[PDB]
């Protein structure tokens, strides 16, 4: 518990990177969060949207 | 560019379409710039 | 069927040449959603319902 500041600096970065990674799973209104689904399922004209 | 074609195939004369005429008769670019004009010329082109 | 009592056929355990379907121009329209009719020949499905 004494090293609260130093352990917090690692925890803040781990939270930030794990948030940055988990955002890859978000759809943002696309057909899938996985880019290879779109590119295997669609023609370029639709896939670009 | 100009040619005659069957009326139901006129759809294929747009960028990125699929169908036999747009595949292996006359293919448009994916990023085409221009205008496409057509009419039902049955009074001039038909005969059989 | 009438739309009133619309008919479902499950399609399963088989190979589907959708290119033959899409090329049969007796079909007046062939709209698709979540998939492009070109790519149907490359995919595989857990069930299909007609």
């Amino acid at each position: 518990s004494a090293l609260g500041k130093l352990q917090d600096v690692v925890n803040q970065n781990a939270q930030a990177l794990n948030t940055l990674v988990k955002q890859l799973s978000s759809n943002f209104g696309a057909i899938s969060s996985v880019l290879n689904d779109i590119l295997s399922r669609l023609d370029k004209v639709e896939a670009e949207v | 560019d100009s040619f005659v074609i069957r009326g139901d195939e006129v759809r294929q004369i747009a960028p990125g379409q699929t169908g036999k005429i747009a595949d292996y008769n006359y293919k448009l670019p994916d990023d085409f710039t221009g205008c496409v004009i057509a009419w039902n010329s049955n009074n001039l082109d038909s005969k059989v | 069927a009438s739309v009133y009592a619309w008919n479902r056929k499950r399609i399963s355990n088989c190979v589907a040449d959708y290119s033959v379907l899409y090329n049969s121009a007796s079909f007046s329209t062939f709209k698709c959603y979540g998939v492009s009719p070109t790519k149907l020949n490359d995919l595989c499905f857990t069930n299909v319902y007609a």
